[PDB]
RNA sequence: CGCAAGGCUGAAAAAUUGACGGAAGGGCACCACCAGGGGUGGAGCCUGCG
């Protein structure tokens, strides 16, 4: 994206909430919509416990994902100013 | 502390602050919201509450006691609410747990779970399991043992099993609400363990379900045991030879 | 309404729809009439003669 | 992953034992044990079914 | 009347979610890769 | 007194033939699986079709 | 007799099935019911229909046989448990309703 | 109990007023006047009971003598597998009786400006004896035709999007013996449930009239009907505009119960003229009389009249779609949102309306001059149950 | 009569989706294969 | 995405080969005759079917 390293989005809506398998990817992936350009992007949350964390309408830092949906390329890093994995950790609460 | 469903816990939410008792609820795997009944540490779990409506996605902050003695860390729990509603769907697991009466190969005879052929005849058809994994079937109710049944399960069960049929009953949640009119005066209903100490009675604990350590022999099983017509039918370069 | 495709037809007069669609005669219905007193309590009968030498009421 | 779990996401479930009422039926079988039965079973069975066809 | 109703109804409800989580799975999918794959056009290029 | 008292046989996890009354399963409303298809009942619409 | 042979008699006595006649034998018959009569014919010559027992009464007591149907039976009764069972299975947790009186 | 109410005037606009914002009402005194039918009306009873069955929680009780009811409402969940019906995707059924004068669309107005704030889908399903999907003489109801393409687009200015709104009709039917009957079964699945609709402005001038399309139905008449009614609306609107297009639509009869009977026989004419502003369109409707049998070509220069009047009339939004935009504006965001009405428009149940949101406690409006700019401010409820995933 | 509209004015009008408003062999060797 | 997807309309034939029989003569049958045997049906119990 862009010319920069991370951008950041709102969280449109955690498509697949309703998925059964707990770590699946349709479960972990969410559609945030990209504040720069304007389009809705699929990202990882890292992890199916670390998807409680993403709320809907929240200011969401996402990096790229380099390494069962192959392609979505975006992964969460940071939700509201506060590291997702500080916040899975349980290191700093959630400034909403 | 971890903190309990049914015990009260005071919410503020919105502009008000309610003291209000919740049941805490996982979403099984996205099928069915059983009921928990305590809160996980470390884990979001859903709770639900009879309090005033609030519009969705609104944070929230959750203390126990608004007592300055407390020696640490006054507030409880935190989170959102995910949504507003009437008559939530709650439910809990009940096992009916029973025990095998005589055991043929495959058709067991099932005594310590049911009263009734009535009760039988509601349970007619079904998926009743063992605690090894046998899965069965609830076939016929039984006559003179008045309660008993005959259930079909998958391969032979023993007389150690124990015969479980996992249903779910709903569990409603109540529907009390304090407000925490603190200026004026209010009374704040205590927690499990503050009533438990007051009122002197001990906590329920049952020694079947305090968990031990099992001492398990090594499983030996008994050698081939060929019929005599078939030892003695087959033949020369596949006879048995016993001195 | 008595057509020469050997069947007549009852139409309501308002809206005109058909009412039934009647085939009643082994060739082409040459005339139809009703009686036209209901004093009798019968005003919604009619006969219908065709060329195949007979009437129906 | 791996290294996306707690340690209290790794932490072991403990199994229960048979009741003390109903002690003296022997052990609790469970999907262990359940497993060594039913191997057992169909190796017999395998050996008596290729005698019978002999 | 409740066997045949609770079988009928498992039926359905698992057959819908799966034609739905298929449909999702495939639509993501389906535009991650896009621009995946035009971004490697793009990048490919420089 | 509610939270302090017994807890009732359907909020009890395992409720063996010993804790509850006698015909107390026709009073609740229970989800359970069953095992198996049940066999079609021969009603006047299959006969006809 | 058969069913098939007495089945075909019935239907030559009613006239549905017998030779086909001319146009005089035709100005004979409009010269000169069966409706009625087919409706008994198919509900005889279909027994199964109805449950019947093949001895007959045990004592005859003389004063002045369908015993009863299985099949509309059975889909009354599924449609009485549609109105019911499956009306409550649906609003298990549905609170509150009108309250007519009237 | 608490909030009170009087008469039968704007009685479903009070009871999804109700609903909507959460007031309890208490309404008194429906037919005080008529000895022969007190009470409520079976058109009245049949969306009480609709209102109970999409709502959940929601308690209404009617009296002994029938002209008070009482009503606290609850949320608006819609088809939940577990509450309203067996499956997520099924249709609630809602039977309506043989004894209903008034059109569908006195159930569906109110239906659909109730249905965005629901928590899961809508999948309504009209059938029974009286659904009759024309328009009535009656309290002179829109039709299915006219319903649809007059007054959703108005849904899809306010952002609540008909790419999922599904209106289907499976049977026609008009009124039949008398205004009593019907039997065209319809279904509506609203899919589309926001959570707070946009305060729209519709304040340029809606000038230019481009095209005029519509649709010509017949159900159980000749189908030369309607081409007779197409040839007069194009004979009165060919003085004014080069395309006017009406639709031709027949369906054979539905079939009601009393051995069953064809009921429904009848012939109606809606017209839909398009502004090429924005979404600015004018409907007008016409139906035969139920017993009557009149000319074709005088019901389609009655609606071709009846068009025209509108047109001269009408501001932006005409006066049968009127609340519905008003109530919308008046559930969206805490913002003004501007109406431009025509002098002409303002009518005795838009007026009721204002009263019953002054009532209700929705702010009032301001009217000022620009044909009139209507401005409400928004009370920024919206829908009180949606899981926010 | 000219009410005959289009097949694609019949299908954005009387369908069951309501109109939305936001809308305006040369060569030889080509022969041998 | 395009076609399918526009209502003289409103529920309940074929035959030179076909339709139905009759009379005569055969074959078979513990759903027939013949010779016997055995149930059920009388009292009580109860699955099941209505």
């Amino acid at each position: 994206f862009g010319g920069s390293s991370h951008a950041k989005g709102i969280v449109l809506e955690k498509v697949g909430v309703e998925a059964k398998q707990p770590n699946s990817a349709i479960r972990k992936c969410v559609r945030v919509q990209l504040i720069k350009n304007g389009k809705k992007v699929t990202a990882f949350v890292p992890n199916d416990g670390c998807l409680n964390f993403v709320d809907e309408n929240d200011e969401v830092l996402l990096a790229g994902f380099g390494r069962d949906i192959p392609g979505v390329r975006f992964k969460v890093v940071k939700v509201s100013g506060v590291g997702l994995l500080a916040l899975w950790k349980e290191k700093k609460e959630k400034p909403r | 502390k971890i903190l309990k469903t049914g015990d009260p816990l005071i919410f503020s939410l919105g502009w008000r602050r309610f003291q209000t008792l919740p049941i805490y609820s996982i979403w099984d795997n996205r099928t069915r919201n059983r009921m928990l009944k305590y809160t996980p540490e470390h884990m979001h779990c859903f709770g639900t509450f009879w309090g005033p409506l609030i519009a969705p996605n609104t944070s929230f902050c959750c203390f126990q006691s608004f007592s300055a003695s407390n020696p640490g860390f006054r507030i409880a729990a935190t989170g959102t609410v995910l949504s507003v509603d009437e008559s939530t769907e709650i439910v809990k697991k009940l096992k009916l747990v029973g025990t095998p009466w005589k055991i043929f190969k495959n058709t067991a005879f099932i005594k310590d779970m049911f009263n009734s052929s009535l009760e039988i005849a509601k349970f007619e058809g079904a998926a009743i399991r063992t605690v090894s994994g046998i899965r069965g079937q609830i076939k016929r109710a039984l006559s003179k043992p008045e309660g008993y049944f005959r259930a079909t399960f998958e391969d032979k069960i023993l007389l150690s099993d124990i015969v479980i049929l996992k249903a779910w009953y709903p569990v409603k949640p109540k529907q009390f609400y304090n407000p925490a009119t603190n200026l004026i005066g209010w009374q704040s209903m205590r927690l499990t363990g503050e009533i438990r100490r007051a009122e002197n009675i001990p906590t329920p604990q049952n020694p079947n379900s305090t968990y031990r350590k099992i001492e398990r022999p090594e499983r030996h099983f008994n050698p081939l045991r060929v019929p005599k017509n078939l030892a003695a039918e087959l033949p020369f370069k596949s006879q048995i030879v016993q001195t | 309404t008595s057509s020469a495709d050997k069947n007549i037809r009852i139409w309501g007069l308002d809206f005109g729809d058909c009412h039934k669609a009647l085939f009643g005669h082994q060739d082409s219905i040459l005339q139809v009439a009703f009686i036209p007193h209901n004093s009798d309590g019968n005003g919604h009968y009619f006969f219908s003669a065709s060329k195949d030498r007979t009437i129906k009421y | 992953m791996s290294s996306l779990r707690h340690a209290i996401q790794r932490r072991a479930h403990k199994e229960r034992a048979q009741p003390l009422e109903r002690q003296r039926l022997g052990i609790l079988e469970k999907k262990k044990d359940y497993r060594l039965r039913a191997r057992d079973y169909k190796k017999k069975q395998a050996v008596l079914k290729s005698l019978r066809q002999k | 009347f409740i066997r045949r109703e609770q079988l009928r109804i498992k039926k359905e409800k698992d057959e819908a979610y799966e034609k739905k989580f298929k449909r999702i799975i495939a639509e993501i999918q389906n535009e991650e890769g896009r621009a995946a794959n035009e971004y490697a056009r793009e990048k490919a290029a420089r | 007194a509610e939270l302090v008292a017994k807890r009732a046989w359907t909020l009890a996890g395992e409720a063996t033939a010993a804790d509850r009354p006698v015909n107390s399963l026709l009073g609740e409303d229970m989800e359970f699986d069953h095992v198996g298809k049940p066999v079609p009942v021969v009603t006047e619409e299959v006969s006809e079709s | 007799g058969s069913q098939l042979k007495r089945l075909k008699a019935s239907l030559r006595e009613q006239g549905l099935i017998g030779p086909q006649k001319s146009k005089k034998q035709k100005r004979q018959n409009a010269n000169d019911q069966k409706a009625e009569a087919l409706k008994s014919i198919r509900e005889q010559f279909n027994p199964f229909q109805f449950k019947t027992n093949a001895r007959g009464p045990k004592f005859e007591v003389t004063t002045n046989v369908i015993k009863g149907r299985p099949e509309l039976s059975r889909a009354r009764s599924e449609e009485k448990r549609r109105q019911t069972i499956l009306v409550e299975m649906q609003r298990r947790n549905k609170v509150g309703g009108i309250i007519d009186r009237r | 109990e608490f909030l009170r109410f009087t008469g039968h005037r704007a009685f479903t606009q009070r009871l999804v007023l109700a609903t909507l914002y959460g007031r309890p009402i208490h309404i008194s005194k429906i037919r005080s006047s008529s000895a022969t039918n007190p009470g409520l009306a079976p058109h009245e009873i049949s969306f009480l009971r609709l209102l109970e069955s999409v709502t959940n929680g929601s308690i209404i009780d009617v009296s002994y003598s029938g002209t008070t009811i009482t009503y606290q409402p609850g949320l608006i969940t819609g088809t939940v597998p577990g509450m309203n019906a067996s499956l997520s995707s099924d249709a609630i059924e809602h039977v309506i009786p043989a004894t209903n004068t008034r059109g569908i669309t006195y159930f569906l107005i109110p239906l659909a400006l109730l249905a965005p704030f629901s928590k899961a889908h809508l999948n309504v399903r009209f059938t029974g004896p009286g659904v009759i999907t024309s328009a009535t003489h009656g309290a002179r109801d829109l039709s299915i035709d006219t319903f649809r393409t007059a007054v959703l687009p108005l849904y899809g200015l306010f952002g609540i999007p008909p790419a999922r709104i599904e209106l289907r009709v499976l049977q026609r039917s008009c009124a039949g013996p008398g205004g009593k009957g019907g039997g065209g079964i319809v279904e509506m699945r609203f899919a589309s449930q926001v959570r707070l609709p946009k305060t729209l402005h519709l304040n340029r001038r809606p000038g230019k009239v481009r095209r005029i399309r519509g649709v010509a139905y017949c159900t159980g008449v000749a189908a030369s009907h309607n081409n007779r009614m197409i040839t007069a609306a194009r004979g009165v609107l060919n003085q004014l505009v080069s395309d006017v297009h009406i639709a031709a639509q027949y369906d054979p009869a539905p079939l009601v119960a009393e051995q069953k009977k064809k009921t429904g026989i009848g012939f109606g004419l809606s017209l839909v003229a398009e502004t090429s502003a924005e979404g600015v369109i004018y409907a007008a409707d016409e139906v035969a009389p139920p017993e009557g049998g009149v000319v074709p070509e005088d019901i389609g220069e009655k609606c071709a009249y009846q068009l025209l009047d509108v047109i001269a009339q009408g501001g932006c939004v005409m006066a049968a779609s009127a609340p519905t935009v008003l109530t919308l504006m008046a559930m969206g965001s805490e913002d003004v949102g501007r109406l431009r009405l025509g002098r002409r428009v303002v009518s005795p149940e838009l007026l009721e309306l204002a009263r019953d949101l002054k009532a209700f406690g929705a702010a009032s409006w301001g009217i000022r001059d620009a044909d009139l700019i209507v401005s409400v401010k928004g009370t920024g409820v919206g829908n009180v149950g949606r899981k926010v995933a | 009569a000219d009410g005959k509209m289009s097949k694609q004015e019949l299908k954005v009008y009387l369908s069951s989706r309501p109109p939305d408003p936001t809308r305006k062999p040369e060569d030889s060797a080509e022969l041998l294969a």
